[PDB]
RNA sequence: UGGAGAGUUUGAUCCUGGCUCAGGGUGAACGCUGGCGGCGUGCCUAAGACAUGCAAGUCGUGCGGGCCGCGGGGUUUUACUCCGUGGUCAGCGGCGGACGGGUGAGUAACGCGUGGGUGACCUACCCGGAAGAGGGGGACAACCCGGGGAAACUCGGGCUAAUCCCCCAUGUGGACCCGCCCCUUGGGGUGUGUCCAAAGGGCUUUGCCCGCUUCCGGAUGGGCCCGCGUCCCAUCAGCUAGUUGGUGGGGUAAUGGCCCACCAAGGCGACGACGGGUAGCCGGUCUGAGAGGAUGGCCGGCCACAGGGGCACUGAGACACGGGCCCCACUCCUACGGGAGGCAGCAGUUAGGAAUCUUCCGCAAUGGGCGCAAGCCUGACGGAGCGACGCCGCUU
RNA sequence: UAGCGCCGGCCAACUCCGUGCCAGCAGCCGCGGUAAUACGGAGGGCGCGAGCGUUACCCGGAUUCACUGGGCGUAAAGGG
């Protein structure tokens, strides 16, 4: 747009889940634009369609503003704000520190909530400026005074402006706006420097050179050139951005010193986990950018092989081998949750392998719940451990400290942050597939789904577990048994143990397959032409009682097999 | 025009012009197939390798054979009778259907798409 | 399977030539190390290339 | 998407009128001659004959037939009149035929 | 003028033979590494798909407008009809849309080889040649208007140009039937009667300049019909009803059951069919003393298809890979009435599968097409892009 | 910017500690069960060379398809 050197800025409009976060930008800027019958609709900005099963936006990418200020700075800002609700935050937080300043309109009903603090410990760590914008036309029944003080109390910010621009229509930041200017920071706008350029959101080459949009922090850029960031980047001249326009790519020269705009061309298809870490950009000596970019962990016959559609936002699960007895099925996919179906497996929750120290010293030997059977005397499972680190609000512990207990919990070291209100920061050591399992649920009810957590594990040498078998006539059964630590034993005995029936009966002998465990079992789980000889002989009933009454004791016993596995493993 | 079990036309997406019916789909007591509804039925002729093959599934109506009635009173009948084939809920598997305009069809009106997908002669 | 590196289960892909190992009936295919989801065996320095592995820096 | 030379087809259209009908003039008008041919009236059909020799250079004018062919009509057509005038034909006219 | 071996049996030895190695090499390949330069070269596995851009025209020195300009005016104003037209979009009319780019599937056969046959032919535009070159009438696009339509388009009526068609002259002559001479299966010459000819425009105004025309000369191209050559299975041993010939006819650049009716009764087959498996094929390349064998992609030759299948049309010349018509699968688009399309062209994406390529840059020459010339296009080609992928040289 | 393979014998070029009927590589015979030149480790030599193994195929070699150039009584087979 011409704007040289100057002006434009960093601001985003960042909220709880279920907020609207794709109303304020949603059209009617006075730029003119989207419309000919086939107006963005409701939630525009690309998007995909497919979310319109319950517009469920993923990410916020593109949809710049020109024009609008009153003969003004015109046009000087981005307008990325994903959306969503610590579904994608900490994956997508590589946008969080990215432009200074976040907006967003309080709930008028749920209201603030815990994405609004946690939200804020990253315009922090970044450094932007606050916004606070209490939304909503205030509906039918709901209050805008309250409402609006209300996060000021807790936020601790006060009547730093807003104006209920109300969700539904109304003004539609028909104030912010030109406030805009005068309510943010600047990025700076250096016309040239050793190209400052860290790495945005990954978008596919759509068919040639995929989509790694920059932004020139610190100098200039033009089209068809080399490239060079930490990893050298083997690249070459690629086209000149267009920057994220509303539809197909755009012309005009590239981006500018903090501008908007897309990398395209240099990459095609090559896909090599290159998602970057930088600038990218090269044409000097520039020390690298602002580490600023990383996500964390999970939280929570061919098929595909490599789900690699799309590593860049994967979880955290490259199938791996894991070592299931039966079908396998579903590997490491219990973590993403939330998030599934995709177009053409059984999701057994955790899986964890752990490491077995066999005595006269085998090393791991390669742990697992089906290699080698117990062959001497185990030597108390042992593996690591996770300790506990996420800030919380409120006095919530009561609520973690006896849940936490999930697993011989161990108050690791207890803590208060000063300064701070009510948020608290407790530790404990425990497992890691046991965190995989009636955690992350309750990790969100315990403390209302406020804060997150996160460690690096820990816990070895002892640690109890056994090996919970079961029992079915037969023998060995299908493939289950693990180590029942701690009671574990029975804990899920009435659970997995009754497994319905196989939901097969197969004849009527009603074999009963208890669970040995390693006992002393522990779980507990025919023709009828008897009645014919009617209305007599309890006597000639007996003799023909008897008959089949034989073949059951030949039968179990004959009837080889009997086995009948692979229903639905629970 | 109804059907419990019968011989109805599919002329969709197996590897051959029948399918073999079930029922009505969901009034309990009805009897009549109606026109304008999706039905239990199978195929029992073979198919060119192919996709869907044999088994079990549930899918919806063309034509009727039988006499309609328009509240405009609009008239139309044919000695042939050809249903439409569904996946899931409700989309269509395959993306191709000869067949003409017609009129009761997309009344039901839970599935417009169709439409355009057959629209042509014989 | 060719090699001092035990690895892979009920599955697992890689890719195969073959070759004679003259010692059981049928039997002609020695799987090269390290390709695919296949292990390679260290520490056997020379000899590296057939048991695929990248030079050591001499450590 | 407009690519342009459609040009031919449609133009080639008006053609495909043309010659055509004049061709297929021909073989009525030859088979008219075959018809006085059965019935004594061999000037008529000689008549009709020139008529024939006309269509034939009416192709003959641009793109439309000849080769060998169009005096495949004619001596077909010419000679059967010479073996309908040995039908007691007592002919008439060189107009028709080589004296 | 070019032809190396050894080894393994059994207590030992020698044969018959089997095993595998020493030779080289190919569109390759994991493995390690990996400096450059040069050259060569890269879908042989679903002949699946395939998105966006791009592969064939330019003619106003053919013809007439719409369309913007140039300036004068024909014109006082109000203006616009116009003088050059400068251009310009479309259209009409011209010639190219068959040659180039592809890959080689299915076919074993006269398709190709290789040679003849062409006494059963044809050539657009080639030069050489005899030339020839009048009157007359008539339609179409757009234009006007109505008519349907989200658009695109679709529909009637009315006008209008001309190298467009028709109109009868006009014949240096050409075409056939019958008759001839001279060679004798539709050879070459004479015989009467019919039949038959066809715009001008461009320029410097009478000459030029391009064309227009029948006929001839050969050039060139193609065509068919045969000689011979042309892959493995005889646990495929008899099969063939346009199947085999005759009449006569039919249509066809040109014969022939290519087709019909009819007359006849066959007709091929162990020299190897009727089958089955398997395959563009020859240039060739590779092996190798030779004999010889194997293979046949990049380079050349035709056929072959060029979504599957088929049929024709124009037309100098086809069964038409960036055409028509229709079925058969498929696609995406619709405003839901309808559409519109075919990357085995380019470049390039997915699926494939071990495996394979820059959404280059360019009109420069070389190549074609136009055009009287300027001019103008072409992922032909060009060089460059990238894979020690091969190959030559190259330092470490 | 120097590296890969190679070393019983064929068909080139040595030992060494480890190992100790395992773990083994293997054109071909196979070579090793507590002193292994083939197995690990070094070191050396050898080989070619920025390319070395690498299978696959191709024919050669090989007279193991034979017209040139063969054999077929007991070795494979003469038809009753
Ligand atoms: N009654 C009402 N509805 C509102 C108001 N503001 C927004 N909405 C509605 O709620 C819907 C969701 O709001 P919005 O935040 O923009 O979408 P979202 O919550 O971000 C969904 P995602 O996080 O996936 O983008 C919107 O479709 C809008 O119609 C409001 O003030 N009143």
């Amino acid at each position: 747009v011409r704007m040289d050197l100057s002006r434009i800025r960093n601001f985003s409009i960042i909220a709880h889940v279920d907020h609207g976060k794709s109303t304020l930008a949603d059209r009617i800027l006075e730029l003119t634009h989207a419309v000919s019958d086939r107006e963005m609709r409701e939630q525009f900005l690309d998007s995909l369609e497919l979310e319109r099963e319950r517009g469920i936006t993923i990410k916020a990418s593109a949809v710049r503003v020109t024009y609008r200020a009153k003969d003004g700075e015109e046009y000087v800002f981005h307008l990325i704000d994903t959306p969503g609700h610590v579904d994608f935050t900490y994956e997508v937080s590589r946008a969080l520190a990215a432009v200074e300043g976040v907006l967003l309109v309080v709930d008028a009903s749920q209201g603030v909530e815990a994405e609004t603090l946690a939200k804020f410990y990253m315009a922090l760590e970044h450094g932007h400026v606050i916004i606070p914008v209490i939304n909503k036309i205030d509906l039918p029944n709901a209050r805008p005074l309250e409402v609006a003080l209300e996060v000021e109390e807790v936020l601790g910010l006060p009547a730093d402006e807003a104006i209920f621009a109300s969700g539904k229509t109304g003004e539609g930041v028909e104030e912010i706006l030109e406030a805009i200017v005068q309510r943010i920071p600047p990025p700076k706008g250096d016309p040239e420097a050793p190209l400052k350029a860290l790495i945005f959101d990954s978008v596919y080459d759509a068919y040639q050179g995929v989509i790694p949009y920059l932004r020139l922090f610190e100098g200039r850029v033009r089209p068809g050139d080399r490239i060079r960031i930490y990893s050298t980047g083997k690249e070459f001249t690629v086209d000149k951005v267009g920057v994220f326009t509303p539809q197909g790519l755009v012309a005009t020269e590239a981006l500018e010193a903090g501008e908007v705009g897309w990398l395209v061309a240099a990459i095609r298809d090559i896909h090599d986990v290159q998602v970057g870490d930088t600038i990218t950009l090269a044409d000097r000596p520039t020390p690298s950018p602002y580490p600023g970019f990383r996500p964390a962990k999970p939280v929570v016959g061919k098929l595909r092989d490599a789900l690699e559609k799309l590593k860049l936002n994967d979880a955290a699960l490259t199938f791996e081998p894991e070592s299931s007895t039966a079908l396998g099925f579903g590997f490491r996919c219990g973590f993403l949750g939330l998030l599934h179906a995709e177009i053409v497996l059984i999701a057994t929750a955790p899986s964890v392998v752990y490491k077995v120290r066999l005595k006269s010293g085998e090393e791991v030997e390669v742990h697992n719940p089906a290699d080698l059977p117990d062959p001497t005397r185990i030597e108390e499972i042992l593996e690591p451990y996770v300790k506990l680190t996420i800030f919380t609000p409120e006095e919530y512990v009561g609520s973690l400290m006896q849940l936490l207990q999930e697993k011989r919990g161990r108050l690791v070291n207890m803590n208060y942050l000063p300064g701070a209100q009510k948020r608290v920061e407790l530790v404990y050591e425990a497992p890691f597939a046991e965190i995989l399992y009636d955690f992350h649920d309750r990790l969100k009810s315990v403390s209302r789904g406020y804060a997150s957590m996160d460690y690096e594990q820990a816990g070895y040498r002892p640690g109890d577990l056994v090996k919970v078998n079961v029992l079915v006539h037969g023998e060995v059964v299908d493939a289950l048994t693990f180590i029942a630590h701690r009671e574990k034993a029975y804990t899920m005995a009435r659970a997995i143990v009754d497994k319905l029936a196989e939901v097969i009966p197969r004849q009527l002998f009603e074999v009963p397959i208890q669970a040995a465990i390693g006992g002393k079992i522990i779980a507990r789980a025919r023709k009828d032409v008897l009645a014919k000889c009617y209305g007599g002989d309890v006597t000639r009933k007996k003799k023909l009682l008897e008959k089949q009454k034989e073949g059951k004791k030949r039968l179990k016993a004959i009837g080889k097999v009997e086995v009948p596995q692979e229903a639905f493993l629970a | 025009m109804i059907q419990p079990q019968t011989y109805l036309e599919v002329a969709d997406n197996t590897g051959a012009r029948k399918i073999m019916c079930i029922r009505v789909l969901k009034g309990s007591n009805a009897k009549y197939a109606t026109v304008g509804d999706v039905i239990v039925a199978s195929v029992k002729e073979a198919i060119p390798r192919g996709a869907v093959k044999e088994g079990d599934v549930v899918k919806a109506v063309v034509v009727r054979t039988k006499k309609e009635v328009k509240r405009p009173d609009g008239s139309a009948i044919r000695f042939d009778d050809n249903a439409a084939v569904i996946i899931n809920n409700q989309l269509e598997p395959r993306g191709t259907r000869v067949f003409g305009p017609v009129a009761r069809e997309l009344r039901e009106k839970g599935f417009m798409k169709i439409v355009s997908l057959a629209p042509e002669v014989l | 399977i060719p090699g001092e590196g035990h690895n892979l289960q009920e599955h697992s892909v890689v890719l195969i030539r073959g070759g004679r190992v003259k010692d059981l009936p049928g039997v002609r295919y020695h799987i090269v190390r390290g390709v695919y989801d296949a292990a390679g065996v260290k520490d056997r320095k020379k000899s590296r290339s057939k048991y695929g592995t990248k030079k050591p820096k001499e450590a | 998407r407009n690519l342009s030379a459609l040009k031919r087809h449609r133009q080639s259209l008006k053609r495909r009128l043309r010659n055509k009908a004049k061709k297929s003039a021909i073989k009525t008008l030859s088979k008219k001659a075959i018809q006085l041919a059965q019935e004594g009236k061999a000037e008529e059909a000689l008549k009709i004959m020139r008529k024939a020799e006309s269509l034939i250079d009416k192709a003959a004018k641009g793109s439309t037939l000849h080769k060998n062919a169009a005096a495949r009509r004619k001596s077909r057509l010419m000679r059967k009149v010479r073996q309908l005038l040995e039908a007691a034909g007592a002919p008439l006219i060189g107009g028709g035929l080589s004296a």
